[PDB]
């Protein structure tokens, strides 16, 4: 089985900015046997090139590939909006045709720090026996942020979960969830629920609490 | 063009028959699961029937396909949660084709729409709404919890209210049920004036809730 490595597994750049993709393949293609596909949210994968270095029909002319043997790339002249989007490569020139895991192509902006808000359960909520309380990170660039609870300045683990947006499509930003839940029972045994955050546009760590 | 049928949400042991409707050409069936790569299941070339599978499905797929309403077939069998997946059928080209015996590979396209594909022991449950009250921006939001399965829709004053929205994707708990948050930020001095209102629905459980939402 030919494996396919896909690198950077992020590129983040501007508009307007030359993007090269890599896909290399642990055994030597057979003879240009190559295929890239771009995929948005949503939507199926979309053939650009194929024999390595052939555009397909309807594709932009900043779309070219090349490459042979273990050593392939991808590259987008000069990035347009539509061009964010996931790559993948394939190689079909052995059985079984194989595909590389996707380099994502991102939005680079302007760094942004989160607004942090909490919210504690409902009155709804606690009737039916459950807690949840949520912490918003809103409206930021980069990605990496880190989101830690305390319970009475006690560190909690285990017992949240995260979500995240895709880049907006307006300013490009990011926004993150994360999600507390404690039995009704747990959630009365404490006064203090506070969300910290830690992101590279903070000075320092921002934490957002409330007494219950 | 290819034309895929809807999404199916099975247990797991059951089986699922998804179809390829052309509007040739070897039909490739690829999946991709939640956040994940592509996976090639198999093919058929759908004028003489000749099969072909990879390793890991040999035993509980079959592929088949009807000339005569030029639509293909994809069977998986002895599901498990791990086989939820968008599942796409594609045509594989016939230019430069690469042949290996009776198996045929080459670049893929046009691509079907793809067909959302969930296996869960979980039953049909409507979402509970709960309100996540404001406490010189406000943010506000509807906690949209323990639903199945996907998807539900969220929108804030019928539709009216867009600027400034996020609607997170679904996570999955472990006991099987999906929740999500919609949030929006909106000026402070807005929060005694102004009504907002999220209107949730899920249509597996003939869910429809609008919930202010006020401080």
């Amino acid at each position: 089985e030919i494996e396919l490595t896909q690198s950077p597994g992020t590129l983040s750049l501007s508009p307007g900015e030359r993007a090269t993709l890599s896909c290399r393949a642990s055994q030597s293609v057979s003879s240009s046997y190559l295929a890239w596909y771009q995929q948005k949210p949503g939507q199926a994968p979309r053939l650009l090139i194929y024999g390595a270095s052939s555009r397909a029909t309807g594709i932009p002319d900043r779309f070219s590939g090349s490459g042979s043997g273990t050593d392939f790339t991808l590259t987008i002249s000069r990035l347009e909006p539509e061009d964010f989007a996931v790559y993948y490569c394939q190689q079909y020139g052995s059985s079984p045709q194989t595909f590389g895991q996707g380099t994502k192509v991102e939005i680079k902006r302007t760094v942004a720090a989160p607004s942090v808000f909490i919210f504690p359960p409902s009155d709804e909520q606690l009737k039916s026996g459950t807690a949840s309380v949520v912490c918003l990170l809103n409206n930021f660039y980069p990605r990496e942020a880190k989101v830690q609870w305390k319970v009475d300045n006690a560190l909690q683990s285990g017992n949240s979960q995260e979500s995240v947006t895709e880049q907006d499509s307006k300013d490009s930003t990011y926004s993150l969830s994360s999600t507390l839940t404690l039995s009704k029972a747990d959630y009365e045994k404490h006064k203090v629920y506070a969300c910290e955050v830690t992101h590279q546009g903070l000075s320092s760590p921002v934490t957002k609490s409330f007494n219950r | 063009l290819l034309e895929q049928s809807g999404p199916e949400v099975k247990k797991p042991g059951s089986s699922v028959k998804v179809s390829c409707k052309d509007s040739n050409e070897p039909v490739t069936w690829v999946r991709q699961a939640p956040g994940q790569g592509l996976e090639w299941i198999g093919g058929i070339i759908p004028a003489f029937g000749v099969t072909k599978y990879a390793q890991k499905f040999q035993g509980r797929v079959i592929i088949s396909a009807d000339a005569s309403t030029a639509t293909a077939y994809l069977e998986l069998s002895s599901l498990r949660s791990e086989d939820t997946a968008v599942y796409y059928c594609a045509k594989v080209g016939l230019r430069g084709i690469v042949m290996v015996g009776g198996l045929a590979m080459n670049w893929l396209d046009p691509w079907g729409q793809g067909t959302q594909v969930t296996v869960s022991s979980a039953s049909t449950k409507g979402p509970s709404v709960f309100p996540l009250a404001p406490s010189g921006t406000a943010a506000l939001g509807c906690l949209v919890k323990d639903y199945f399965p996907e998807p539900v829709t969220v929108s804030w004053n019928s539709g009216a209210l867009t600027s400034g929205v996020h609607t997170f994707p679904a996570v999955l708990q472990s006991s099987g049920l999906y929740s999500l948050s919609s949030v929006v930020t909106v000026p402070s001095s807005s929060l005694g004036t102004q009504t907002y209102i999220c209107n949730v629905n899920h249509k597996p459980s003939n869910t429809k809730v609008d919930k202010k939402v006020e401080p």
